[PDB]
Formats: C-alpha cells, structure tokens, sequence
C-alpha cells in the first residue's frame, strides 16, 4: 500500500519464494527502466544453474558475471566520497571505475521494452557486451598505469559503439561484436 | 607583528620594520612562543618549519579561550634556496581539514 | 479526512481508479485558484490522449519538461533561504525565477477559460526563460518551431 | 507519548520533515565544498608567491650581509622603530567572524632616507615586500581553515 | 476524550459545519489566549462577504486581510529550518520575517477577555492596527535593502506603539493611529 | 498511570472540577519541593478572588508575565539541546539564567509558610532581571512603583 | 511483555510499593550488573532510616550518600553535552567530573555476585569506598585550581587501588583503608 515491505502479504510471500526482484521508486523517478534495486534483490539458483551456462554460452561466463558484480559493488562503497567532494576531484584509479559503473548502469542494465529490437535480448549478446565492457575496463586501467589522462579516454569514439550495442540487431550483433573488439585494442594500443 | 628563526636573518625584520627575535632550536622556539603568547599587542606570529612544522598546535591549550593571534608556518633559511613544493604541503593540509586525502 | 492518504477510503479508491489529482493547502492559503498541485498528481491514460492527430504533437515532452522544471525548482526555492540568491549558480537562479512565475501565471487561472492551444502557449512561453539547450526532454525540431515566445503575451494581458 | 491517531500522524509528519532537512543540509554542505576548493587554489598561488618573494628577499640578504658588513647591517635594523599596530577588522563568512589584518604599516616608517649602504636599502625594500605577501597568505589561510570547521561541523 | 481530533463527534461536526475554530492545548499553557490553531482552521464564509466589507469598513480590507494570510503562511514554512538549524542562521529578509510575524502574533492575535478595554474590539480598530503593521513591514524592508542591521531595526521605539495599541479606547483610537502612522515616518527616515 | 494526562480518569476529572495542580517528576528528580509544575496546572475561580481590594491591584498581571517569561525560557531551553549554549545571545542567556532562578527559589521553598505579601515580593525580584521594556503584559504604573528589587538582600 | 513499563500489571504493582528497583536492558546486555536503571529507581524508605544510619554506621554517612548522588546527576547532565560536541570541547573541570563519574559506576555500583568475595558487602566496607572516592574527587578538584591538567591526575597510580578496593576481604579491608588514604594524600602533595 506504501512502498513498505513490512507489509504482511510481502512478509508471507518472501519466505518461500525462490528470487526476489525489488523494484526501486527512486530509479522510476530517474526514469531508469527496469527499476530493479540491485542490492535488495538476490537468487538462489546461480549455483544450480552453472553447469548449464558452461556449455551452452562460453566456457568463461560464471567466471565473467562475477567480476561485473564486483564493477557494480565497488562503485557502491565509492559513494559516501562522492556525495562529499564532485567526482572531478577524485584520483583516476577510481574516477575510472566510476565511468565504468555509469557505463553499465547505462548501457548494459537499462533497457527499452517499447524499443523495436531493444524488447529482447539473447544471451550471447548480453555476453558479447559484458566482453566489450571489461575489456574497455582492462585497456583504459593499463592506459591510467602508463600515465595518460582520464580526460583523453573518455573522449574516444568506442564509448559510444558500446552505448549503441543495445540497439544492434540480433543477426547483425556477431559482426558488430568483431568490430568493436577490433577497434577498442586498435585505439587504446594507439594511445599515448 | 613578530617572527621567529635562527640569528642569520632575525636582524633582516627589524630592517622590515618588525619585530624579529632569534631562536635555534624546537626547545627555544617553544619557549620564546610561550613568552610570546602571554604578551600582549601580537597579532601575528611567523614561525619557521625547521624550528616548528605546527606552530598553532604548540599553543592550543592557552589558545583555546583566545583568537586575536594568527599563527603561520614559514619557509626554512637555507630550504628556500633550493625551494619546496607547495602543492605538497597542500595535500597535507587538505588530508587535515577534510580528511579523505583525495585531492586532484 | 485528515489529509491522510492511507486512511481506507482514498486507499481503496487508488486500486480502482486510473489516477489522481490532488489539491494542495498552502497553495490554497497563498492565494492562487484552482490550487492543483502538479507533484503528486498523475494520470495513468495520458499517453493514449495526447500526441499527434489528437492534439498538437509537443503535449508530452512539454508535459514532461515542466515537470522536472517544476521539481528542480521548488527545492532551489528553499535552500535560497538559508545559503541567500546571490551565492547560487546562474541556473539555480533561472530555475527559481522558472518556478515563481510558474505558479504565478499557469496554476493561477481564476475563472477563466482556456483552451489546449492556449494553455500551449503559455507553458511555451515560461520555457523559454529557461535557456535553449537545457531541455534535455524536447527534440530539436519543436524547439526550433516554438522557443522564443515572449512572456508579455499573458503578462501585458492577464 | 500517548497513542492516539493523532500522534501518529504528527509522528509522520515529524519524519517528512526530517527527510527535508537532511537533504537540505546535503545542499549546504555542497556549497562549502564548491567554496572550500574554489579558495584552495588562491590559497596555493598564494604561497608560491610568498616563497618567490622569501627568495628574492634572502638573495639579497646574504649579498648585502657581505658588501655592508654584518655590523653595519645591525645598526641600520636598530635606527628604525618596530611596529605592531594592525587592524585586526573582522570578516563575515557563514556567520562566523574571521580576523582579516590589514597593515597601518607606512613607507615612511623607516628611518635615515639617504641610503649610502645601498644593499641594505634594497634589502629593507624586499623585507617589506616579503612581508606584505606573508599577511597576504595568512589573511587566505584564516578563511580556509574556518570553512573546513564548518564543512566538518554541517557533516 | 483526551483531545482527539478524530473522534466520532468530531468527525460528524467537521463535514457539515461552515466554520471551524480548532483550539491548541500547548498555546492554552503559555497563556496565550484566545489560543486559536491558525494551521488548522478555516473559513467557508470569507468570500460572500467581500462585498459588505468594501461598502462598510474599507475599500482595500480584503487585500490587507490577504497580505496579512501571506505573511503568516511564509512565517509558518520557515519555522521548519528554525527548529533544523536554529534562527541565527537564517537570511536578514527571513529574520524580518520571522520577528514581523512574531509581532503579529503577539500583538494582533492576541486578545485579553477579561480586560476592561481590550474585551471588545470593533472593526475598523483591528483595520488601522493591520494597516499599522503592514506600513510598518514595508518599512523595515525597504531599510532592509539601505544595508541596516535586522537587530537594529527592533530597538526602534515605534514598536512600543504598536504593541500596546490593543489597550487604547475605542474613541481615543483615531487620534492614536495618526500619530503612529507619522512615528513610523519619523522612526526610517532618520535611521539611515 | 503511567504519568499519562490523556487516561479517562484524569480527562473525566478535568472536564468536571474547577482546574488542576500537576506534579512534575522531572522537578521531584532535582529535589525542588513542592514539585508543582507550573505550566499545565490551572485555577478556573482566579479572577474572582483576586485584584483591587482583595489581594493586591498587581496580582494578575505578575501572574501572567511570569507565565510568558517562563514558557520562553522552556523554549529556550529546549533550542539548547539542538544548538549548543554558545550560540545564545544576551536575550535568550536573559530568559534561561530566569527560568533556572525561578525553579530554583520561587517554586522550591521546603516546609516554610508564606504570606501572599512574600511571594509576590520574591516574584517582582525575579522580575527584575528581565529589562524593563520587556515587560508587556504589565501595566506601566505597577512598573513605576514596584519594579527595582534586588532577591539577595532577602537572604544574603 | 517486551519490556513494555506501561502494561496493566506494573502500573497495579506501583500504587502500593514502597521501593521500585527499575533494570535496564541496556546495561544488561554490556554486562554491567546489577543492572539497575539509577535514574528511574526509588525509594520511600530512605528518610525514616537516617536516624538509624546515624549511629550504627557514621554520622556524615547521609551526607556522602547525598554527595555521590549529586555527583552521579551531574554526569548524567553531562553527558548529553559530551556525546554531541566531544571530548575535548569540555573544560578540565567537567573532564573530572565525567571521570569521577566513570570511576563510580565501575567501582561501587558494579558488583559481581559471582566471586568469592565480591558477592557481600557490609555497610563500613561501602561507607570506606565511598570516603576514598569523596576524597580523591576533592584533591582532584583542589589540583586543578593549581594548574595541574586532568592528564597528568588519571595517571596516577592511586586510582588503582581505590578499583580494586571491592575485592579486598572484609578482615583486610580496615587496614587498606588507611593504606589507601595515606597514599592519596601522599600523592597529590607530591604531584605538582
């Protein structure tokens, strides 16, 4: 009736239900669509489902979920320095990661039901964009460990290949996938 | 106002126009400090790092009813001929005023 | 019954009914008619109404950017008090001067009546003290047919 | 607290208001920030100036130390009165008051005008301008070390 | 039973009546009397009788009786970030806010049923004493702008006159109201 | 029970009798006694018993401005406790050094026996702290003619 | 039910008892017993007694339980102000008092009913606890008029002695007594 969930019908439910997605009012106010609060919810059949996601995705995908996981966890800690000093006086070993998250947040979870191509997703796309996004992640951290600056990264043309990812359609991804893998080690190798 | 540090440039105030003393070591610093806290008509205190890195922090228990008297950490004698780095000292003072020791 | 939103009668009547309008005391007591706060109130069959070949084609960007306009506004509204107008940004300033005369000329009707085009105008031209560029919700071709009204239209002629 | 529905509804409306406040105060404290680090790099350029001037100033210190004589350089230091007269005016910043010196501190202060020890004329020249930064970076610092007390405070 | 404005009784009486004047027990403590709850209480009668004011007390009634309705509506939103962060923190213009309202609250709200004089009040004595703290308000806003202090500006002597303008006869009130009306021009004009 | 004014015994009672006196247990923890708390007692049949002629002409208007003074020093009080004494001015120090010398003198008194001549003497004592443009529930005359009073000349 | 002081059986219960001992649950759960809430317990029994106490225990003992009591209510006033500006923000005076404060609650109201000495206590035992904290708190007060900081009195090895004190044995305890005000009044003339 609220928004609570002290209520006693979601207290029943709870109990014996085996996932809980929880929407969030504050991400529908943003318009961020789902409005899946990524911290309230959990699953219990990741574990049973692993063997399954082994053979019929890749080989690296249990392995590969995790370290998003991790992305989207260290940006949560990060937020009690940011609400206190703007981000542009942060050092880049986390204005980097900081990036990253929006990027996620924008790119990989959000998503369109009333988009033409957007409304469904197989998941070998959804692990080609998670491929794409830690290998971004890997480039520009050894890029921040040579000495470059943060503001000559985010200016690179690949971000926005990985914001129109969503958009590609589901014939078309595999040779886009190639593309964008061809072109991220191109540009972060020509980087100074 | 007064300023303290070694008898090579004391002499140097007092052709300023100021009230200059000399002092050699973190014991006559101190000492010269707390002679100077109970006098009167100061208003400002320059006090060299070599000598004091805190020269606000040698006082507080007789500052805490008082605030007229600003007290300020100088360059060295002979460390302001090869120079220091101010930015560094200002990672130092913003990791004491707020604490995360994040500055860019 | 005590502006209470939970008490059983407006509760219930949330799980029936396809949204809500919900009139506000303190602008009832700062002397603007119909008081109608744009906050809480929703609607949930906009979407199907509005749009072109039913009105005019800018209903719901327009709709949309007054009320996040609106939002930002009301909070800058308050904060002035404490940290004074002259210690704000330049935006701060042209959302607080958006959102008094917000509530000054397109709540405030009175009696009169006025039709869609009308009420168009008007929420056109309070944009436009806002400046081009910031409307993130509107596509570039409304905002090149319809920005630059002056206000003078309903303020010369209330 | 006697329950009633009463009470109740004044309780909640205790904790809208309580919401309001809290971010309020975060809107406060986003404002010092955006001052405290607006008044850092001031402070910085400050500094840099004050060490370029301590500099000069020692330069021509040890020049004029050896040209004149260390005896000569005395007696010229003695001829002039000391002054420690100020005007400690105090300044507004977020309601707190800040002393804010300014010098009473005359060119003409000094006395024997006829400066036959050349090197010590000059010395005095850049002393009095070391000087002047040194007040310079101290009425910086005093605004800056009270608006972290005041950041630290509205946390 | 034990103040409970939602009680059956009360609930009953509240849709039918046209007026409604809630008493507050914690103004009836600090014997502040009548003690009327302005937050909650209204009146649905105020707007037929604009027309028999105009013709009998005044012409401009109706928009004093409005400015004073916005001088108490501001003083009530601003009591919330007193009560946060103290009343030292506030703006000069709040702080004339705040004592104006204080004023008029203690001044013309306020009203004593056993004193001799202070018993009844006619009309137009309540119109000239609205008319006084109004010019009197517009006064100190418009000094308020010259750079004087807040804290000045009420060591004034003119406030005396005004609050303890409630005791004065109905008959000797016309002579009393022009002289304050030319104290308040003789209070700004010379004060800066 | 349970301290509790909104119980139907004590609500039953008070829409009946002719006005209460309440104890209060914060006063009884702080060894002032009587422990009467001022603010929430009440006496309906004051105004007849009372003025010219029957106690004194100065009784009301004494007894109103002390309420006044008292509840603003609570006030006070209580804006402490979120803001820190430092931050007080004069005039807020004026009203919490009053409350603190009301509770400690006029409504702690033991076991001694008081005329009506001695409590209103302490009382315009106490009064005499606050400034005298200040005092606004109190007729200008009474203020000429008994403001003044020092409260340690009575014991010291 | 929950420890809800407001059911039906205790409110009965307090009509017709001379003594109420209230135990807290905050103490309870941090292992200070015996637990008893200080502030919210009485007794009614405590005047008619004094003339029993005047001559079988001492004469001035009313006068140190009336000492100790006022000392704990001054602490707990305190302690409002300490736990919202800090430690450091007090004077050296209040710094003493919150120590001596400190050093009560863990010394005579704490009791262990589990140890072989600690589980009986006769009144001269308490009565010399209560003398040794009484003095102790007057040369304390006395040093700081001198000059002497509150750090340089906790570090006094006196203290100690008057901690364990509880646990010396009831044939000891008169000749520890004396050891233990000789050796405070010893050590605060030599200090400083």
């Amino acid at each position: 009736p609220g928004g609570d969930m002290s209520e006693p019908v979601t207290q029943s439910t709870l109990r014996i239900v085996g996932a809980f997605w929880r929407l969030d009012a504050s991400l529908a106010f943003r318009r961020h669509f789902p409005a899946i609060n990524w911290n309230g919810s959990y699953s219990l059949f990741t574990s049973a489902l692993d063997p399954w996601y082994r053979e019929n995705v890749a080989e690296d995908y249990p392995e590969l979920r995790d370290a998003i996981s991790e992305l989207l966890q260290r940006e949560a800690g990060l937020q009690e320095i940011v609400q206190l000093v703007g981000p542009d006086a942060l050092q880049d070993a986390e204005r980097l990661v900081i990036e990253v998250g929006r990027i996620i947040r924008e790119d990989f979870l959000q998503q369109n039901a009333y988009h033409e191509v957007d409304a469904y997703c197989s998941m070998k796309k959804a692990y080609g964009i998670m491929k794409m996004i830690l290998a971004f992640y890997k480039e520009a951290e050894a890029a921040i460990k040579r000495g470059v600056s943060i503001d000559e990264i985010l200016q690179l043309p690949v971000l926005e290949r990985i914001g129109r990812a969503r958009y590609v359609s589901e014939e078309e991804f595999p040779a886009y996938f190639e593309e964008a893998m061809k072109e991220i080690q191109g540009a972060f190798k020509a980087l100074a | 106002m007064a300023v303290i540090a070694d008898p090579e440039t004391a002499q140097g105030f007092r052709l300023a126009g100021l009230e200059g003393y000399g002092a050699s070591s973190a014991e006559e610093a101190q000492s010269l400090l707390e002679t100077l806290v109970e006098r009167g008509g100061y208003a400002l205190v320059a006090v060299d790092e070599a000598l004091l890195p805190d020269p606000e922090r040698a006082v507080e228990r007789l500052m805490r009813g008082r605030d007229l008297p600003v007290l300020l950490p100088i360059a060295g004698l002979k460390e302001a001929f090869q120079g220091h780095d101010v930015e560094g000292y200002m990672r130092e003072l913003v990791r004491k005023t707020i604490g995360f020791d994040i500055k860019l | 019954p005590d502006d209470d939103r939970t008490h059983p009668i407006p509760d219930l009547t949330g799980y029936i009914t396809e949204g809500q309008i919900q009139l506000s005391r303190e602008l009832h007591r700062k002397g603007i008619y119909p008081p109608i706060d744009p906050l809480p109130s929703l609607s949930r069959l906009m979407n199907n109404g509005v749009g072109k070949g039913k009105t005019r084609e800018d209903h719901k960007q327009v709709s949309d950017q007054l009320y996040s306009a609106y939002a930002n506004g009301v909070d800058i509204r308050k904060l002035v008090a404490i940290i004074g107008e002259d210690a704000l940004t330049e935006n701060d300033r042209r959302y607080l001067q958006f959102a008094d005369a917000f509530e000054r000329f397109f709540i405030n009707q009175g009696q009169q009546n006025r039709s869609i085009e009308e009420s168009l105008q008007i929420a056109w031209a309070l944009l436009s003290m806002l400046p081009q560029g910031e409307l993130k919700r509107i596509s570039k071709d409304h905002i090149g047919k319809y920005y630059g009204q002056k206000l003078e239209e309903i303020w010369g002629a209330p | 607290v006697s329950p009633t529905r009463m009470n109740l509804l004044q309780r909640r409306g205790q904790l809208r208001l309580a919401q309001k406040g809290v971010d309020l105060l975060k809107k406060k404290r986003d404002a010092l920030v955006a001052e405290f680090f607006g008044l850092v790099r001031e402070a910085m350029e400050a500094r840099k100036a004050l060490d370029q001037a301590a500099k000069e100033a020692y330069a021509a210190l040890l020049l004029a130390q050896a040209f004149d004589g260390p005896e000569v350089v005395a007696g010229a230091a003695l001829g002039v009165p000391p002054l420690e007269g100020v005007e400690a005016e105090v300044e507004n910043v977020w309601g707190s008051k800040v002393p804010r010196l300014k010098a009473t501190f005359p060119d003409g202060a000094l006395l024997s005008p006829v400066g036959t020890p050349a090197y010590t004329l000059e010395a005095s020249r850049a002393f009095r301008r070391y000087a002047e930064a040194l007040i310079r970076v101290a009425n910086t610092e005093t605004r800056l070390k009270k608006i972290g007390e005041e950041i630290k405070k509205t946390t």
